[PDB]
């Protein structure tokens, strides 16, 4: 779901990473600094939290 | 999540920028030297 | 990544801009010198010649 939010904003200009710890994966989006609002906004649409 | 890639490139570039500044100032310092001599 | 590609080209253009900037500042330095040195030499030659013409005057006057 987040990946879709991110996909729309970021396209492919992010490389999207997750690492498991069970119960979910601790996640990073790395984006350009320039891309940052669009990335945060993707989380915002989603309601996923930092 | 290509990580490595992006986490190498940012270093490589950076020290090249540093270096640029040095060679850069040197040119001014060259004309400064010449400025010093030409008056002296 | 495409992501780092943009970072590369960006940084690199700054590298190119620093050097270019520097060159112009070097010229500016250069151009000070030229005028200054010239500007020093004339006025003091000038002055001596007047102190010359005036010196003989007093001699002649004697």
């Amino acid at each position: 779901l987040v990946e879709e939010a991110l996909r729309k904003a970021l396209e492919d200009r992010y490389l999207l990473a997750h690492e498991a710890y069970a119960g979910g994966v601790a996640a990073l989006v790395v984006v350009h600094r320039k891309e940052v609002d669009q990335a945060k906004a993707a989380l915002s649409r989603a309601g996923v939290a930092e | 999540g290509l990580i490595k890639s992006l986490a190498e490139k940012e270093k490589q570039l950076l020290e090249r920028l540093e270096a640029a500044k040095k060679e850069a100032e040197e040119r001014v310092k060259r004309a400064e030297a010449e400025a010093k001599a030409l008056l002296e | 990544s495409k992501l780092e590609a943009i970072l590369s080209q960006e940084v690199e253009a700054e590298i190119q801009a620093l050097l270019q900037e520097a060159e112009a500042k070097a010229e500016a330095v250069k151009r000070e010198a030229e005028e200054k040195a010239k500007a020093l030499l004339q006025a003091r030659e000038r002055a001596l010649e007047a102190q010359y013409r005036a010196a003989l005057r007093r001699a002649e006057s004697a």
